[PDB]
């Protein structure tokens, strides 16, 4: 999450360091990045 | 052990030749990586000091050995007996870059500063002599500043130079240089 | 007795990056839900690369109008992030925070003029060691390319990563007026009733692009 | 509660060699490549041994000219690193940094004169307890060897490691004028139209050579 | 690398102490050292 | 975060015996060889036991001359390490450093006189509670033994370990003039032309011997 | 070697605490101690 290179369980329990992200029931920017064509709208020569 | 000499192919010789045996030397000490890992206290010129190496006394162990192999790579382990808060800044980073606490701005304790330092040059390798007193502005391992720095030491790490240079010392005068050792 | 310990001097004195974490003193907190939340992202060279920006310019406007004289050069400047036109763009509005970089950057072109405005442009890229041209003729000797308005408008040219060291800085000095990375320079062939048109150029991160060594230092 | 601890006095107070390592506070740095880079090395007795050097001398020149009188002795001096001729050489330009040593060192010879200059030399090696000779005759009683110019020029003689203690120092005192390691001494048999020629002697580390106990102490 | 006789993983993670040497695709001085003959260009006697 | 710790007061403040070891800051040292080196040893009650010593005496001489009167008693004194004759001997030249002890000590006898000098001696050993005799007659009631010169000269008698506590001290006071361990006393039967001879007595550690509790305290 | 009752590898590596005793190729006082007879040069009686 940035700079956490501790080899231990950072001692203090899981439900203690940070606050647990309850669920319900690059995410997207990587989705529209990994899809850019380097092709050619004609046909390469030489 | 004769041989051709204007060929300079390495052509050593050893004991056995005329007699005697040859031994099992343990040169562990003359190990380049080993004898370069041990701090050199260079003058921390004021506060804004650049992590250069040709600043160090070209006569100290880590200095000398340093000035003997043209190319090289290694990391850094510093020391800073000082005042205020050491706020180091990477290589290339604007002189001015070193000031904002967000940057690695260490907080004083007692008494110096022992921290690790990556080798951060854009070049795949560095040198004490660039044929390109007159050596490159990318040749700096970052740059420190606090608010008064009294002790500057650089423990070079994971050392490894390349290519060689000339090693000479204390020009005697009586074919044998005399200087008091450690006596009982 | 108990395990001895060496209260070692110099290890632990607060570092604005210290690897370890601090102590938690509240704990047992179950937050709300962060499920499939819109347009997230986690890398700035992801949106940089993923969503280009136009360039500031002489005057300020982004576009550029077809010269109708021998003076063809439509652009020209220092190939580095200091580049004023870039200095504001998204990729430049951040490389500030990173001492060095490597990779490739892109220059996307567009027309806006009438269909009765068929036109031709050029893109030269010279390096450090000489000063940029002013004649596509002299320029056709760098690594370039030629194109002309059509059905499809846009077009994005990737400019090469060339430098002695695999890197070099984003900052600059009045020592680097010879720039360690070149003076990219765009020109203008010929055209037709296509004078005064708009050829806006934008900028994204090419795939080769990379950025490293975080440096924060007063920027507004 | 928590694990007790003995804040032990005297353990951890900064040592210019301290075995342990410090703390890293930047991390995640991928450097450039150091692949098969030219002429590396990692041991100074590797290049010492691997690439000899000539010796400074009376005057300064490295070589030596054939005496044309009874005075034959071409060389002679203290067999120790303090040796002025060595004190500059590569092996000596470093043994400074190591209090002791053991092993063998080598003395390579060469001629440079005409083919009409056939000549003969000698290499004596006496020890501590007596003063070196001046007559190959008296000298032929130490551990020596004789040779004469030919087709092949060079020749490297290894001088023996003899001392009470398996070691002894590189430094010296005006107490050791009797040297704990001997006075190696080179001479000159006879020759022909081979007077005033050049017999340059160099120095490398023999295989037996070894060096230990790092000592740094002001040297320029 | 000099004087590192720690029995632990020096705590702080690998990608943290030193900067990782990315590859691409005595090294040599030992190569021209370990090849010096102590032979004789004639033939030993006695 | 990190593992909490109790900087416990009083644990670690330098002890001239502290079990733990200090920190090493040079390391990687390969010494010379210590192979089968002469007359080693590693226990002082090994050489004590293994190589006896004679006893200082009235005057100073070690030996003793045959009385030629009724006064037979050849020796007599405090059975403890304070024993002047012992106080110098090897076993006594060390028990100084150990507050207590237990075990057995030995008294070796020897003659030196002519073969025309046949003689007889005695060795009595009385305990605490009474003062030593002066008449082998009265003495023959302690734990003793009789012997007479012959072919073989030497002879070593072991004196018994008797004390309430399995131990007792090596030191002494002007409170212990009644000694917690006895007054061993040697005498002299009869003889022949064997007056004025030399019966030197030495001392080693018997097998039963033991020594403990290290105490250092000014001794020259 | 005197008073070393540490339960750990005294942390710092082997080739670090003391200097390693290179070989070559009570030792003796125990040899001349463990050989002293308590016998009798005649013959016991009673």
């Amino acid at each position: 999450s940035g700079n956490t290179g501790s080899i231990i369980n950072n001692y203090y329990m899981q439900q203690y360091q940070n606050s647990m992200d309850t669920q319900l029931g690059n995410d997207w920017f990587s989705k529209l990045a990994s899809s850019a064509f380097s092709g050619l709208f004609g046909a390469l020569l030489a | 052990t004769t041989s051709a000499g204007e060929s300079a192919d390495p052509v050593t010789a050893t004991v056995e030749n005329y007699g005697g045996e040859t031994q099992v030397q343990r040169r562990q000490h003359t190990d380049v990586s080993f004898i370069l890992d041990r701090f050199v206290k260079v003058t921390p010129k004021d506060q804004i000091n650049v992590l250069d190496l040709m600043q160090t006394p070209a006569h100290t162990l880590v200095g000398a050995l340093l000035r003997t192999a043209t190319y090289y790579f290694a990391d850094l382990e510093v020391a800073v007996k000082h005042e205020g808060n050491l706020t180091w800044v990477p290589n290339g980073a604007p002189e001015a870059a070193l000031d904002n606490t967000t940057n690695p701005t260490a907080y004083h304790k007692a008494p110096l500063t022992r921290l690790a330092l990556p080798y951060t040059a854009p070049h795949r390798v560095l040198a004490t002599v660039y044929n390109g007193r007159a050596l490159p502005t990318s040749f700096n391992y970052g740059a420190i500043k606090a608010t008064r720095v009294t002790e500057l030491l650089y423990r070079m790490k994971r050392a490894e130079t390349y290519c060689p240079r000339p090693l000479l010392a204390i020009h005697p005068d009586q074919a044998r240089h005399k200087q008091k050792i450690v006596a009982p | 007795g108990i395990f001895p310990v060496a209260c070692s001097d110099g290890y632990g004195g607060l570092v604005t990056t210290d690897p370890k974490t601090a102590d938690p003193a509240y704990g047992k907190v179950f937050n709300p839900p962060r499920n499939m939340l819109p347009g997230r992202f986690t890398n700035f060279l992801d949106v940089a690369e993923a969503c280009p920006t136009f360039l500031h310019f002489e005057g300020d406007v982004p576009y550029v109008t077809t010269k109708t004289d021998s003076d063809r050069v439509l652009a020209q400047f220092d190939l580095s992030l200091a580049a004023k036109h870039m200095s504001n763009t998204f990729l430049a509005g951040l490389a500030q925070y990173y001492t060095q970089y490597s990779g490739t950057i892109n220059l996307h072109f567009m027309f806006t003029g009438p269909t009765d405005a068929k036109a031709r442009y050029m893109i030269a890229y010279a390096p450090p060691g000489m000063e940029p041209p002013k004649t596509p003729e002299a320029a056709a000797h760098c690594i370039h390319a030629e194109w002309d308005t059509g059905l499809n408008s846009k077009f994005t040219f990737s400019i090469p990563y060339l430098s002695a060291a695999d890197y070099a800085y984003t900052a600059s000095d009045t020592a680097e007026t010879t720039n360690v990375q070149g003076w990219v320079c765009l020109f203008q062939i010929t055209h037709g009733k296509a004078d005064g048109d708009a050829l806006v150029v934008l900028a994204s991160a090419g795939k080769d692009f990379e950025l490293r060594l975080p440096v924060d230092a007063r920027t507004q």
